[PDB]
């Protein structure tokens, strides 16, 4: 279920803006982690915390070029599947 | 007057309870935030209540008002009743905190 | 399992107040600090703790075993056992928690 | 009763680093705050604050050849009369 929608809004070289469809009223979380790293498994993933009222988030310092795979929790799996993506720089 | 702001208190202490077993550990949003905002509106009725009133007839008056409207209230949204043993248990837990308190 | 959480905040919670007692208007800081985590500790482990034993049934222990483990705590440390002839009280309350209990 | 010892470590012409006796542990206060002002009064006073556990604090921005009187006050008048000093700089 949420979140929704995990879009790459603005894409700087160096620099993800991601969005999500945070959800509604009830099923609003108090907390996503978004985590991020290289595409290709040569290195584990980074990973941070935003508060569950924003359903934005700014992933900065990448590598031009590179392919990336952004993923999207929930505190819980109760609330559904990680909407994970992918962007080339 | 006090005696006033004392359920209110406790009520809002109430409803923050139950709202705290909404919020899924405290990982959904609004049913986090409002146990966070009742237990401080429940905290500052607290303070103006025991200001100057006595911390036994408000302790007790709470810890029995709560017991009922707490447990009325995991019985309106679910139910339970007596689980284990005894609901008494909880009614004699209920007298035996009335006397350390009271006598 | 579950009244094992349940009782780790009831003496999360005794702390907390009492630490609240000792420090002034939460200004002191490493005082106020404990009951800070006192409190938020014991936030979580009754929400935890919920959702496995009902709300009315916990609400009851947790009112129970709190002056037990504030009274006994009271006469241990500080002195005060004012209105004695209550330990009976303090019987009455283990009582009750007894047969809740599993 | 606390603080106690306030004192200028360091003196540049346009600072005045100063510090002073936390105290022990279990005395902790959770903050204090510092008055500098021009030691006349022609203006009024500045002011900031300190986490509490720290006991040292570094005041920037001063005018040369100028007397200041420093005040430190804790968060409240229970832990006693705040402690004043003057430094020319
Ligand atoms: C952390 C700190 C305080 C409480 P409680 C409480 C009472 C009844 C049921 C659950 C929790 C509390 C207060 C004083 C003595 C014992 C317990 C609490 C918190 C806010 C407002 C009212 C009561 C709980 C967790």
């Amino acid at each position: 279920s949420v979140p929704t929608k995990l879009e790459v809004v603005a894409a700087t070289p160096t620099s993800l803006l991601i969005s999500w469809d945070a959800g509604h009223w009830w099923e609003w979380v108090t907390y996503y982690r978004i985590t991020y790293g290289e595409t290709g498994g040569n290195s584990p993933v980074q990973e941070f915390t935003v508060p569950g009222y924003s359903s934005t988030a700014t992933i900065s310092g990448l590598k031009p070029g590179v392919d990336y795979t952004i993923t999207v929790y929930a505190p819980t799996s109760d609330y559904g599947s990680p909407i994970s993506i992918n962007y080339r720089t | 007057n006090p005696y006033i702001y004392l359920g209110g208190a406790i009520l809002a202490e109430v409803i923050g309870t139950t709202l705290m077993k909404f919020s899924n550990g405290f990982t959904r949003l609004i049913p986090s935030m409002g146990t966070i905002i009742c237990y401080c509106a429940s905290f500052w009725l607290l303070a103006q209540t025991l200001a100057y009133i006595p911390t036994g007839i408000a302790y007790a008056i709470w810890s029995g008002v709560g017991i009922v409207l707490i447990s009325l209230l995991s019985w309106g949204f679910f139910g339970q009743r007596l689980d284990l043993p005894a609901i008494i248990g909880m009614m004699l837990i209920c007298a035996g905190v009335l006397i350390i308190n009271l006598l």
